[PDB]
Order: structure tokens, then C-alpha cells, then sequence
């Protein structure tokens, strides 16, 4: 029985390819088509395909088409010396609110001014002066931002193909693969050290990282339970409308309806416990013998440290310093409230000069909002960093960090990849060409 | 522990481009500002402008305006300094720094010290 | 449409099944099909995707089936060759190939060789066309 | 598109003509083609709908054309097999099949035989298949 | 969709090159191929439209395909017949043709005969259905 090569079409092979995904929505509008009414689904069944959330090619692809249309929606810099002073008053204790001098002919809180002093002789006499953030920044653009549940689909001739194994990874294979030609809700909001209005999980806890045993990979920590966040603005600012140019407007708002409480959150200690002890619990496993202690986060740039939210169409910069604060021994231990269970809170700065989306460099202004600002969210997920030290005594200390912008997309496109099909393959037979 | 480890010395004619390189070791590299300053036997330091390797903000001095670039590698944990143009009074030392953490109560700008130095680099226009 | 792979193309058999079992199940599905025995914005918008879908399915379809004429396989399916099996190709013994690998391990299997049996078909094709030509031109 | 049956598959011939009209009409209308010789919200919608109609028809054309390999005649549309006619399969003498019954009529005359006669196509092609490879393996 | 001729059809070759240059690189465009190796309102009416220009040229080509089956080149691209070339048919000596006019100098050159070259291609594929034929009803 000689074998012989023999030529088949309509082989069921697979090969991963990269393409441009095109987004889909139900209501920011441009390029997007309204969402699938029949979305279809077929489970494949007995196969396991590889994969690898780490070196997607799809996260790139969100990566890049969200900085597009956040550049389309942005079609100035102005740096003088400004002067001001303290205002006049879990309450505020500095944050300068004044107004500057000559704008063409003859209120910017606490993190967008550098003090200065001129070289006259009014040093007598302490007068400060100040300047903006960004002033020998590139490009100072100035513009409501409501995150919408995208959904990418493949374009004809691509497939995507999402596990459906609720004891993800990461990596390595899947056994219950099935094809789709779209996906679930992917809300694109921007955040740091939290992941906010995420997806959660099925069943525990679970952690993911490339190399859970490295130090400078992203260990993203995946929640089942939706723990709430309640961050507001209580105070009131009034539209300025400052005109500086041909046609050109600017608010610098700003007023005294009470300017002593400060903008904070409240996070349920309760809830909060059960969390941290479910991650712990499995963090002790990869992590045999050893204490998961949890620590402050580094320094540097102030939009590094501090978390970063989005309520309405303000950026809130919260110090995340009481959230976690512990050592965690054994398994649910070293809890902290005396029996208080009092709202554990989170004081928070608010910035007006952005330097939008982290790895380019080009600034922006945020528009205040008239009046009180309050809103919620969802804390489904955690960003964490390990510090590789070499007094490793059993206590490996685990930060919030924050890492890349493109580790807040790679806990929503972790279930899928982009394949071609590949028709044809050989085989061999025991059949003969007639010649 | 916290160690910055700068590259060889780079012997170039005038008119090159001498390409300096940093590599943090102890530390998150993309979350601290790295500095570089000058240093020319029997002068003074010099500030030659810093990077924030974070979100890509550059900025450099006024001396050396159209003269050197910044570039900066996340992945890589390395900080990258390009020159233009050369000229023999640029025979100096070069260095490397790192600013310091940033508390809850001082100015933005309050933490850009240089903690950390390296072992600085020398270059040579003319041997 | 035939052998419901999920896909439009790769229509020979379904992924996760073996290479023989896909067959012999093809056959079966075939007989049953030759004797024939048993909002409006978003609708018009996805219409027309599914039609792209198709349409170019069909036309990477019938670009291949004659593609393959350098082959001497124009317009098949299943083909049939005369180029001798090298045995340090995977062996694996013919009936153990069918009844335990299915279409993805095999791929995996012979990676490394596709690309050098499919220069085998070409040299092996023009023989026949050579050595079938010169026997018309003796009369 | 040729022949003119009213639909797009159906090719072979118009309903009410006769079987032997259908193809002598069919040759004579074959040469004319090869020589080559002479609101928009509901206009979005139908477009649309009569792309269906003919995406799906060419689909089944090509499906079709490759489901008939069981019987040897892949990819062909008048074939020609060596199953023996049988003579209780209503005789009809060949000439007076052809100049007085259409393709309709046939059908009713020959149902209950269609699905016993699909069924000696397959056993004949496989005996196809192995007498004409077994000759090849002797060498 | 192979050979890049700017057009659906006429993908044997790209109008402007002569026509041996253009079957050279056919086939070496050809290997690449099978080994694999590397607003709203007006997007979705001309989303339609491009496919009424597609769904068009696939049904010119498979009916095309079958209505070749007069000459006896049924479903083939280049094919092969056994008509005696007539030297009173623009000689022009082989090697000349392919390697100096192209498609649209050599349709001028025999415009005069393509219509009595038609009908001879007719003539003596009904000879092959006939000599053909009778070989078999001597058995
Ligand atoms: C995480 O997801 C939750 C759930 O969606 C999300 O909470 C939402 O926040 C928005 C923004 O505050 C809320 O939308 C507002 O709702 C009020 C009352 O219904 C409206 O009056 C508002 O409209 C006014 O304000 C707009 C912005 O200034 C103007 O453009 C508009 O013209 C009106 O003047 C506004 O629509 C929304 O109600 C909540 N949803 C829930 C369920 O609470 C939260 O913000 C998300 N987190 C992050 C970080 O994105
Ligand atoms: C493997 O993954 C598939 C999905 O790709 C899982 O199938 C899903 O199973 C759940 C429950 O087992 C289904 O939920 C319910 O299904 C009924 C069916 O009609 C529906 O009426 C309910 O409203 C609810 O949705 C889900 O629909 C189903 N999905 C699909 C596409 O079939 C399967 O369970 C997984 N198997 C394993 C072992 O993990
Ligand atoms: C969380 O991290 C911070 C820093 O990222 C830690 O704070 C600092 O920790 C170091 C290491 O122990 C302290 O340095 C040592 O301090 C002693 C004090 O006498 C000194 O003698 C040693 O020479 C050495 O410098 C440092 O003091 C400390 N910072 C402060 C302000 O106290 C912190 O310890 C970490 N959290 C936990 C729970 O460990
Ligand atoms: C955000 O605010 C918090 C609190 O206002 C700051 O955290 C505080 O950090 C310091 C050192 O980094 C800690 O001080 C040390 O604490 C130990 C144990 O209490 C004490 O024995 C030492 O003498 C020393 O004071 C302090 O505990 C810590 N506070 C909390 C509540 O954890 C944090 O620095 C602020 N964020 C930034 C970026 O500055
Ligand atoms: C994710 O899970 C998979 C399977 O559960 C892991 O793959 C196995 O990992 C073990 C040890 O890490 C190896 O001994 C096996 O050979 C692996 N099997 C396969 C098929 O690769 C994978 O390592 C896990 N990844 C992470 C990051 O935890
Ligand atoms: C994941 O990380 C671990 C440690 O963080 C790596 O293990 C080290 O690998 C280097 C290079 O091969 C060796 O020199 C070390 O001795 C290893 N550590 C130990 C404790 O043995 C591991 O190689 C990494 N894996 C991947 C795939 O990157
Ligand atoms: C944050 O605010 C929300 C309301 O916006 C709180 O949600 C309510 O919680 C109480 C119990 O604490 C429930 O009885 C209510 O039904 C909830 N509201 C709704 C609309 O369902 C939430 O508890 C707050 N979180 C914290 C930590 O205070
Ligand atoms: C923790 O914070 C929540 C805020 O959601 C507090 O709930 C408020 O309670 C007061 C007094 O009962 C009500 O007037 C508010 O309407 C509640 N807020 C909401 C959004 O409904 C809660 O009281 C705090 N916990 C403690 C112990 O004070
Ligand atoms: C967030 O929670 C804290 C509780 O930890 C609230 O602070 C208290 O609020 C009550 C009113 O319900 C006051 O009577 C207390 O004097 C407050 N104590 C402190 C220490 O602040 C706070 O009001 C909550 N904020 C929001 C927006 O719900
Ligand atoms: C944030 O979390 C809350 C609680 O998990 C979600 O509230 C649920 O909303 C659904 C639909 O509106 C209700 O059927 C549930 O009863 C709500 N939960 C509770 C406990 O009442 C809320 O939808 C989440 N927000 C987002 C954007 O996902
Ligand atoms: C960064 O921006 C400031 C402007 O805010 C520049 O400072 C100017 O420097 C020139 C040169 O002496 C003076 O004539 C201007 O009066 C300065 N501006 C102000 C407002 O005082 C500074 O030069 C810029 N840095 C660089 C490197 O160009
Ligand atoms: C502010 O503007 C006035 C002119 O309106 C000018 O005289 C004065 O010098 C300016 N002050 C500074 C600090 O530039
Ligand atoms: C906020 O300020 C505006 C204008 O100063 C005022 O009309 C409004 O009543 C204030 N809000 C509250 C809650 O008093
Ligand atoms: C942890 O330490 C104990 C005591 O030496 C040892 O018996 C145990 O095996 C260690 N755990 C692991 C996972 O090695
Ligand atoms: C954690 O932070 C809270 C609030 O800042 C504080 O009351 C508590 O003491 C801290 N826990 C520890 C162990 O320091
Ligand atoms: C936190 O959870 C653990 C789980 O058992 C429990 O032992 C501990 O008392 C809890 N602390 C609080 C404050 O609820
Ligand atoms: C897949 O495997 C399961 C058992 O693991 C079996 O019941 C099922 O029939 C298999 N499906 C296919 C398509 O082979
Ligand atoms: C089979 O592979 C071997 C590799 O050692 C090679 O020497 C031999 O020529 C190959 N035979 C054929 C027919 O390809
Ligand atoms: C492969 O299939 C055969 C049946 O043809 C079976 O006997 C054998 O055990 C299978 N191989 C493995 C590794 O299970
Ligand atoms: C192809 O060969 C290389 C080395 O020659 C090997 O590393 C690789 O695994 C082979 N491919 C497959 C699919 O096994
Ligand atoms: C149908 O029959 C009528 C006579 O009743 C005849 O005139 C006509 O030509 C026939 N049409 C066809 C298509 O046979
Ligand atoms: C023809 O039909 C008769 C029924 O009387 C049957 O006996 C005979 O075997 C059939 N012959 C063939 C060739 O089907
Ligand atoms: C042909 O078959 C019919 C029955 O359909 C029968 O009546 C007739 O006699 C047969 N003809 C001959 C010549 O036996
Ligand atoms: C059947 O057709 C023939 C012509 O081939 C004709 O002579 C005969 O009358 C027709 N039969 C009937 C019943 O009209
Ligand atoms: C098929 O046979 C049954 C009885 O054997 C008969 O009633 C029926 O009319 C036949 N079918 C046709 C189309 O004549
Ligand atoms: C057309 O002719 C020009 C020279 O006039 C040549 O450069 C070019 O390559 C030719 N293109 C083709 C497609 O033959
Ligand atoms: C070739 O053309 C000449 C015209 O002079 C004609 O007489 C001859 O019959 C033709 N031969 C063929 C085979 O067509
Ligand atoms: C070939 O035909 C041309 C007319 O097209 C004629 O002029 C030439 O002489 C012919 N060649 C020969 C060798 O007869
Ligand atoms: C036709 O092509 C040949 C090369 O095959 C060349 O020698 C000849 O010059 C060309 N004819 C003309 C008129 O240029
Ligand atoms: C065909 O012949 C006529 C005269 O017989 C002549 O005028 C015409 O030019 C010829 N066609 C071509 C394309 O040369």
C-alpha cells in the first residue's frame, strides 16, 4: 500500500491574522454602525486552540482608533505668569483660585500652577507668582465624555474565536472555544491603579499576568463582585466665560458658595474586606510561604500615583493610600476598624490641564461643569505591580502601579482572537492519478 | 537597590551623533522622570532637560533648543539622548538622574531633585 | 453550506472531529442533500454584511478551484496526485493519521514540509503535460 | 441566465416546452451567447433582497456541482452514466419521451423510482473507483 | 481577483503587456497564491452597488464555463483544441505573436475571422461526440 500526496479544499484549518476591526454601536458616531440584532453563536465543540492575551494584536488595534477619534473630536496654549493667593475659607486646606493679567490687549485649582518669583524688589513683601503646568508643552488643545459599549466585529472573510472556559488565565489552551462575529459591551473608559465599569467574572477571583514569577509584568486582578464607589464634588462653581482671542472662548470658573469640602469617595469597608480576602487567598497559592503584603504606590508624576476617574465630564485624582494600607499573614486576617465600618474615604485632587493619553504628549483643557457634580461606579477590576527586592524575607510587596494604557483593554479582549481560514491542506491516501 | 548604569564612552568626530543610554535597574522606569546634565572639566554643571518617560511630555532647555533630542524605551527600561550637531566645546561629561517621590503636600514641580545619579559617561570630540 | 464546519469555507468537514470521520460523515450528509428528502436601519445595514461575507467566499472559491491547474487538480475537491509520500514526512501509519488526528494537529505536523511538497506538485504537473504532449505530436 | 426558464436556476429549459425542444432550443440560444453577437429608502431595500435571491441560487449551483462527484459527474450539468435503464422504469420508447412530455410530466411519471435510482448511481461509481484504481497498483 | 488586470474579468493578464508576458507571470503570480505565503447613507447604497458589480461577473462566468461545453472545453480557462491553425489567418510565425502584440493588437488582427473560427470549433467537437461514441456501442 503506497502512499501517494493528494490535494483537498475546504480544510478547517486555522491561522491567526491581524486586520482593521471596525467598531458598533447603539447610539463617538462616525464610522460606527448600529449593533448586530442576531448576534450568532457556534460552539465548535472538541478543540483546543492557544491562546494569548499578552501578545494580542487586537489590543494595539484598540489601542489606536480610540486616540483617533479622541483627536477627531479635538479640531490656544497661552502661557503667561499668573498671581494669586490662598482662598479665602475633609475640608480644603490650599487651593489657589485667582484670576491673571493682560490676555491680548490691556480657577485652576492646585495642580496645574508653578510658582515662580521675578527679579524686582518686591521680595519684601511676599508676592507669588505662578504658571501653568504645561507651558513649554507642545500642543495645548481645549475642547462632554460619556463612554459608550463598543462592540468590534470581523470584517468578511475573518472570524473570532472566544473561549468559553470560566477558569481563564491568560494563556494556555482553551476547551470550550466558540465563534462570534462580534463581542460583548466594551465600555472604553480611561483609569488608573482600578479598573471601573468592567466585566466580571463567573467564578472566584482570578489573577493574570504574563510571568506571574516577574516583577515588571502587569498583574491584573479580576473581580466577581461589583463593588461600588461613590465619589462627588460637593461644592459649586459658576461658567466664568472668559473671551481671549477672534471668537474664541476659555472657563476659568470659579466661586464662593462654600468653598471648604473637599471632593472625596466612600468605598464599602464591609465589602472591601471580602474582596482583598478572596485575592489574598489566591495570591498565597503561586506565592507559597510568603506574606502578600500591599503598599503605597510610587512617585513622580502626580496623574501616576493617584487614581483617575471621569464623573460627568470631570477628572478626579484620588490618593489611594488607604486602600489596602496592610501586611495580610494568613488567609482574611489583619482587618482595621474597631468595629467603626465607617466609610473608608479617599481625599482627592482635580486637575483642569490634562496630559491626555499617556506614551505622545499633547495637553488638553477640561471644561468645568456649572454646579455639583456627583457620580458611581463599578470597581471590577485591579491593576498591580510585584517590587522584585532582593530583602525578600517571605513579604513580597505588592503596589497599584498602573503600568501601560493598554493593560485597561487587555481585561475586556482576554476571551478572543482574530483568525483567517486557510481552505486548502494535504494528506496522504492510498489513491493514484491515472496517467 | 536603585542603580542607574549609563553606557561606554563614545569617541565622535564633529558634526555626529553621539547617542547616550540610561538603564534603571531597582525601579519602575515608566513611572519616574529622568534627568541629564553636563559636566566640562573646571566648569560648572548644566541642565540639559529631562523626559517623562509616562506619558511622553519632553522638555529641554533653551540652550539646547535645536541640538538634542530625547527618546526614551518603556519596554526596555532605557532612556535614549540623540545630539544634532557636535562641536569641540562639547568635550564635557554627561550624566544621568532620577527625580524623587512625590508627597500629598507640596507643588507639582517640588520633586524633580535628581535622588539618583549614574556613572557618568564621557565623550570626546577631538582626541 | 455542506458538512456544517461553521465557516463558509472549510465546508470538507467540521473543526474537532478527525480527518476520517469528517469524510465518512461527508458522504452521508451528501446523500441526503442530492435526494432532497427532509428595526429596519440595522437590518438593512447588516444585510449587506453578510452578504460581503458570502460573495467574497464565493469568489475566493472559484479563484482557487482554478488556481489549482498548475496542480492538474482544476476544479476539485478531494484531488489525487502521483507524487510518492516521502516517508520522513510524519510516516504515522495511514490509518492512524484518519482515526486520531484531526485537521489542526495535522497541520501542526507538517508545517516545516508544505512549502517544499507544494514545488513537488509544479515540477510533477509539467512532466505530465510533457511527456503527454509528445505523444500527440508523433502523429 | 441562459435558456430563459423564468428563474435563475431551472436553466436547462422553460416550463411548458417540451424535453427535446427544451435542448435544441438551448444549443441554438448557447451560440448567440458565446459569439457575443446582438424613491431610494425602497430601492435600498430591494436591492438587497434580489441580491439574496441570487447569492443563494449560486451557492446552490456550486454546492450542486460538487455533490454530484458520488456519482462521477462532478461539476457537469448533462452528464452520462452506465446505470442500465430498466424497462419497468416506464418504458415510454426514447423517441416519444422527449417530443411529447415535459420536464413536469416526467417527474410524475418516474416518482416513485427516483430514490431507488439515486441509489444505483452511488453503487456504481464506487465500482468505478476500484476497478480503474486497482489497475494502477499492479504497476 | 488574480493576475491584477484592473477589471473582474480579464484576469488572464493586464491590458498594456504583451501576451507571452503576460502567461509568464500568471503562473508566478500564481504560486504566491496557493502556498499562502505574504457617513452611512452613501456607504451603504454604493456598498450595493459594488456588489451588483461583483454577483454580475460571477454569473457571466459560471454560464460561461457550461456554455463552453459546445467546443468541449467545459469549465476550463486556457484550452487546448485540435482545429488546424489556417496559415491565411495572420501567420505571424508563433514566437511573434506572444512575445510582440498583446490582447487588444491580436483581437484587431483576426476580427475579420473570429466569427468562422467559431463555427469550425463547433463542427469538430460534434465529430469527437460521434467517433467517440460509436467506439462504445460496438461492445
Ligand atoms: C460607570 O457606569 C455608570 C452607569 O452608567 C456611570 O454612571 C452614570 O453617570 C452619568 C454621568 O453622570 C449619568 O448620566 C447623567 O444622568 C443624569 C440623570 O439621569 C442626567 O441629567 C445627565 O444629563 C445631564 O448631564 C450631561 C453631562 O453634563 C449633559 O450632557 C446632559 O445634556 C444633561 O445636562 C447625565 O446624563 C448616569 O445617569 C449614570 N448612570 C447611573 C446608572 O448612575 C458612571 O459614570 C460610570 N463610571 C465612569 C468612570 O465612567
Ligand atoms: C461552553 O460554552 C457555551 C457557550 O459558547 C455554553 O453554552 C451556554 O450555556 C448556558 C447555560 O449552560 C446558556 O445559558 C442559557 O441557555 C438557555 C438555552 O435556551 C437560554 O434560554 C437562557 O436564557 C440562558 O442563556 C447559554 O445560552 C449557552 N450559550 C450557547 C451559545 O449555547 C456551554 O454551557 C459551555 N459549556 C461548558 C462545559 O462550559
Ligand atoms: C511601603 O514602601 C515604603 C517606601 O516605598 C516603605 O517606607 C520606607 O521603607 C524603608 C525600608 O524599610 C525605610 O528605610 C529604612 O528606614 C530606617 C528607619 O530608621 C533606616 O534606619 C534605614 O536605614 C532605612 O533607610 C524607610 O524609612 C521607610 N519610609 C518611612 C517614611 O518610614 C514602607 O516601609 C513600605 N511599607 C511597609 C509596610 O513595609
Ligand atoms: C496619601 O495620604 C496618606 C495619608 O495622608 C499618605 O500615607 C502616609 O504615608 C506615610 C509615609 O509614606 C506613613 O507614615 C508612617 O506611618 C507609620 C505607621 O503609621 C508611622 O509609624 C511612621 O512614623 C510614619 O508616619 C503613613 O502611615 C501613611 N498614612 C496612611 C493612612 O497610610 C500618603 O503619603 C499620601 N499619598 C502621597 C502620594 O503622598
Ligand atoms: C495557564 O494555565 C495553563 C493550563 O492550566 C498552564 O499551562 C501549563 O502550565 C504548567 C505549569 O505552568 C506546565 O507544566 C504545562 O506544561 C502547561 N500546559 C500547557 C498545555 O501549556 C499555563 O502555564 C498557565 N499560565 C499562567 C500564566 O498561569
Ligand atoms: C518568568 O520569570 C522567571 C523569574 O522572574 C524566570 O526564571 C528565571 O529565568 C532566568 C533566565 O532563564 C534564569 O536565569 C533564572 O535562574 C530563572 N529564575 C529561577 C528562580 O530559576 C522565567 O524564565 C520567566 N519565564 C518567561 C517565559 O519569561
Ligand atoms: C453608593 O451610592 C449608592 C446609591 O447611589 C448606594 O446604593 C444603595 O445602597 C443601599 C444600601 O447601602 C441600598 O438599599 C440601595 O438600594 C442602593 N441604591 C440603589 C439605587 O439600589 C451605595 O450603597 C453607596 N455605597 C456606599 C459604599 O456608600
Ligand atoms: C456611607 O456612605 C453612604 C453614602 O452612600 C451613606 O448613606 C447616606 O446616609 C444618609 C443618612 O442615612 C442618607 O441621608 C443618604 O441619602 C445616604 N446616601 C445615599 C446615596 O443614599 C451612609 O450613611 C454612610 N455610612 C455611615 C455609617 O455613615
Ligand atoms: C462618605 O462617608 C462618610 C462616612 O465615613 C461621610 O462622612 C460623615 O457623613 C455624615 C452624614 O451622613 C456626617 O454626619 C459626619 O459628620 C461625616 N463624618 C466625617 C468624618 O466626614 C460622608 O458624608 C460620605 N459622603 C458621601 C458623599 O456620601
Ligand atoms: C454596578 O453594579 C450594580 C450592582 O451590581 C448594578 O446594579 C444592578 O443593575 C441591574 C440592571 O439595572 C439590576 O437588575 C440589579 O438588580 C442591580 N443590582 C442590585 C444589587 O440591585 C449596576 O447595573 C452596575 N453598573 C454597571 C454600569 O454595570
Ligand atoms: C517655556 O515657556 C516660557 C513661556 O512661559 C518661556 O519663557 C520665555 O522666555 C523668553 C526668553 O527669554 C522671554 O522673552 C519670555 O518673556 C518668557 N516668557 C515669559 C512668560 O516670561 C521659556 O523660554 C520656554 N522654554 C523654552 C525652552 O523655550
Ligand atoms: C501686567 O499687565 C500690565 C499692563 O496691563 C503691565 O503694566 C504689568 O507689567 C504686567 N505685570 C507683569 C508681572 O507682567
Ligand atoms: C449653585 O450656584 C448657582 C449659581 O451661583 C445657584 O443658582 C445654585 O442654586 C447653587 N446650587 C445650590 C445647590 O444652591
Ligand atoms: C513551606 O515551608 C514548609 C516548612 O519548611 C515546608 O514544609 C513546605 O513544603 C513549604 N511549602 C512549599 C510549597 O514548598
Ligand atoms: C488604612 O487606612 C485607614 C484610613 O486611612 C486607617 O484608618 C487605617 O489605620 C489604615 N490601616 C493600617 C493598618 O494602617
Ligand atoms: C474580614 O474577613 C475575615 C474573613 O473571615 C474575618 O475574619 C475578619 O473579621 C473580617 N474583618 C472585618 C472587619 O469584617
Ligand atoms: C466531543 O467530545 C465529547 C466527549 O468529550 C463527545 O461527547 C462529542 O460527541 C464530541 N464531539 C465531536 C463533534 O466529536
Ligand atoms: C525524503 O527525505 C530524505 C531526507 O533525508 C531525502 O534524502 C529524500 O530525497 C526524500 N525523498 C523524496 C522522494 O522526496
Ligand atoms: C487512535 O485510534 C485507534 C483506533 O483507530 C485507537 O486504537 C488508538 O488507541 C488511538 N490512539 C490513541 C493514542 O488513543
Ligand atoms: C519546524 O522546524 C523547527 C526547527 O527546524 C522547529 O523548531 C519547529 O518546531 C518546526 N515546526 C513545527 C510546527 O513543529
Ligand atoms: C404554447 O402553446 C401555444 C398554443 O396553445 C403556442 O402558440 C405557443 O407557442 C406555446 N408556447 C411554448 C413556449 O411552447
Ligand atoms: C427491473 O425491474 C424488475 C421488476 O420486475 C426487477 O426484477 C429487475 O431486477 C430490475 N432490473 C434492474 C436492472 O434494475
Ligand atoms: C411499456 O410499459 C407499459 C406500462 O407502463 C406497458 O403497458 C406496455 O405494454 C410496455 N410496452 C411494451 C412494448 O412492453
Ligand atoms: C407525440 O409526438 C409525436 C411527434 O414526435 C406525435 O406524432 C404524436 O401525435 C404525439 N402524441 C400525441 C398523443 O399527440
Ligand atoms: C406511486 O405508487 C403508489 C402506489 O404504489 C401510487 O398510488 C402513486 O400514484 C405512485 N406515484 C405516482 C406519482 O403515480
Ligand atoms: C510600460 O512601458 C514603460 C516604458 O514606456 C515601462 O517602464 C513599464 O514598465 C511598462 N509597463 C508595463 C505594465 O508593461
Ligand atoms: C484556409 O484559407 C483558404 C483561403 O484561401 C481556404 O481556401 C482554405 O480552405 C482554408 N483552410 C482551412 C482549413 O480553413
Ligand atoms: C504571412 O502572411 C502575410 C500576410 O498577412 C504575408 O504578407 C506573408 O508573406 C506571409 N508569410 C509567408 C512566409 O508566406
Ligand atoms: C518583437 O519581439 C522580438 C523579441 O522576441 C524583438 O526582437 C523584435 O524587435 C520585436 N519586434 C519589433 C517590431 O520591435
Ligand atoms: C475586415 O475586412 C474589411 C474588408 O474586407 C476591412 O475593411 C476591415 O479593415 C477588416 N477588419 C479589420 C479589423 O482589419
Amino acid at each position: 500500500a503506497k502512499k501517494w500526496v493528494t490535494v483537498y479544499y475546504g480544510v478547517p484549518v486555522w491561522k491567526e491574522a491581524t486586520t482593521t476591526l471596525f467598531c458598533a454601536s447603539d447610539a463617538a458616531t462616525h464610522a460606527c454602525v448600529p449593533t448586530d440584532p442576531n448576534p450568532q453563536e457556534i460552539v465548535l465543540g472538541n478543540v483546543t486552540e492557544n491562546f494569548n492575551m499578552w501578545k494580542n494584536n487586537m489590543v494595539e488595534q484598540m489601542h489606536e482608533d480610540i486616540i483617533s477619534l479622541w483627536d477627531q473630536s479635538l479640531k490656544t496654549p497661552l502661557c503667561v505668569t499668573l498671581n494669586c493667593n490662598n482662598v479665602n475659607t475633609m475640608e480644603t486646606g490650599e487651593m489657589k483660585n485667582c484670576s491673571f493679567n493682560v490676555t491680548t490687549s490691556i480657577l485652576f485649582y492646585k495642580l496645574d500652577v508653578v510658582p515662580l518669583e521675578n527679579k524686582n524688589n518686591i521680595n519684601n513683601t511676599n508676592i507669588t507668582n505662578y504658571r501653568l503646568i504645561n507651558c513649554n508643552t507642545s500642543v495645548i488643545t481645549q475642547a462632554s465624555f460619556e463612554p459608550i459599549p463598543i462592540h468590534y466585529c470581523a470584517p468578511a472573510g475573518f472570524a473570532i474565536l472566544k473561549c468559553n472556559s470560566k477558569t481563564f488565565n491568560g494563556s494556555g489552551p482553551c476547551t470550550n472555544v466558540s465563534t462570534v462575529q462580534c463581542t460583548h459591551g466594551i465600555r472604553p473608559v480611561v483609569s488608573t491603579q482600578l479598573l471601573l465599569n468592567g466585566s466580571l467574572a463567573e467564578e472566584e477571583i482570578v489573577i493574570r499576568s504574563e510571568n506571574i514569577t516577574d516583577n515588571a509584568k502587569t498583574i491584573i486582578v479580576q473581580l466577581n463582585e461589583a463593588v461600588e464607589i461613590n465619589c462627588t464634588r460637593p461644592n459649586n462653581n459658576t461658567r466664568k466665560s472668559i473671551h481671549i482671542g477672534p471668537g474664541r472662548a476659555f472657563y476659568a470658573t470659579g466661586d464662593i458658595i462654600g468653598n471648604i469640602r473637599q471632593a472625596h469617595c466612600n468605598i464599602s469597608k464591609a465589602r472591601w474586606n471580602e474582596t482583598l480576602g478572596q485575592i489574598v487567598a489566591k495570591l498565597e497559592e503561586q506565592f507559597p510561604n510568603k506574606t502578600i503584603i500591599f503598599n503605597h504606590s510610587s512617585g513622580g508624576d502626580p496623574e501616576i500615583v493617584t487614581h483617575s476617574f471621569n464623573c460627568g465630564g470631570e477628572f478626579f485624582y484620588c490618593n489611594t493610600t488607604p486602600l489596602f494600607n496592610s501586611t495580610w499573614n494568613n488567609t482574611r486576617t489583619d482587618d482595621y476598624p474597631t468595629g467603626g465600618e465607617q466609610n473608608i474615604t479617599l481625599q482627592c485632587r482635580i486637575k483642569q490641564i490634562i496630559n491626555m493619553w499617556q506614551g505622545v504628549g499633547k495637553a488638553m483643557y477640561a471644561p468645568p461643569i456649572r454646579g455639583q457634580i456627583r457620580c458611581s461606579s463599578n470597581i471590577t477590576g485591579l491593576l498591580l505591580t510585584r517590587d522584585g527586592g532582593r530583602d525578600q524575607n517571605g513579604t513580597e510587596t505588592f503596589r497599584p502601579g498602573g503600568g501601560n494604557m493598554r493593560d485597561n483593554w487587555r481585561s475586556e479582549l482576554y476571551k478572543y482572537k482574530v483568525v483567517k481560514i486557510e481552505p486548502l491542506g494535504i494528506a496522504p491516501t492510498a489513491c493514484k492519478r491515472r496517467v | 537597590q536603585v542603580q542607574l548604569v549609563q553606557s561606554g564612552a563614545e569617541v565622535k568626530k564633529p558634526g555626529a551623533s553621539v547617542k547616550v543610554s540610561c538603564q534603571a535597574s531597582g525601579y519602575r522606569f515608566s513611572n519616574f522622570v529622568i534627568h541629564w546634565v553636563r559636566q566640562a572639566p573646571g566648569q560648572r554643571f548644566e541642565w540639559m532637560g529631562w523626559i517623562n518617560p509616562y506619558n511622553g511630555n519632553k522638555e529641554f532647555s533653551a540652550k539646547f533648543q535645536d541640538r538634542v533630542t530625547f527618546t526614551a524605551d518603556t519596554s526596555a527600561n532605557t532612556a535614549y539622548m540623540e545630539l544634532r550637531s557636535l562641536r569641540s566645546a562639547d568635550t564635557a561629561v554627561y550624566y544621568c538622574a532620577r527625580v524623587g517621590p512625590y508627597s500629598w503636600d507640596d507643588s507639582p514641580q517640588d520633586n524633580y531633585y535628581m535622588d539618583v545619579w549614574g556613572k557618568g559617561t564621557t565623550v570626546i570630540v577631538s582626541s | 453550506a455542506v458538512g456544517l464546519g461553521a465557516f463558509i469555507l472549510g465546508f470538507l468537514g467540521a473543526a474537532g472531529s478527525t480527518m476520517g470521520a469528517a469524510s465518512m460523515a461527508l458522504t452521508v450528509q451528501a446523500r441526503l442533500l442530492l435526494s432532497g428528502i427532509v428595526h429596519m436601519l440595522q437590518l438593512t445595514v447588516w444585510g449587506i454584511k453578510q452578504l460581503q461575507a458570502r460573495v467574497l467566499a464565493v469568489e475566493r472559491y472559484l479563484r482557487d478551484q482554478q488556481l489549482l491547474g498548475i496542480w492538474g487538480c482544476s476544479g476539485k475537491i478531494i484531488c489525487c496526485t502521483n507524487v510518492p509520500w516521502n516517508d520522513s514526512w510524519s510516516n504515522k501509519t495511514i490509518n492512524e493519521i484518519w482515526d486520531n488526528m484531526t485537521w489542526m494537529q495535522w497541520e501542526k505536523e507538517i508545517d516545516n514540509y508544505t512549502q517544499h511538497i507544494y514545488t513537488l506538485l509544479e515540477v510533477s504537473q509539467i512532466q505530465q503535460e510533457k511527456n503527454e504532449q509528445e505523444l500527440l505530436e508523433l502523429d
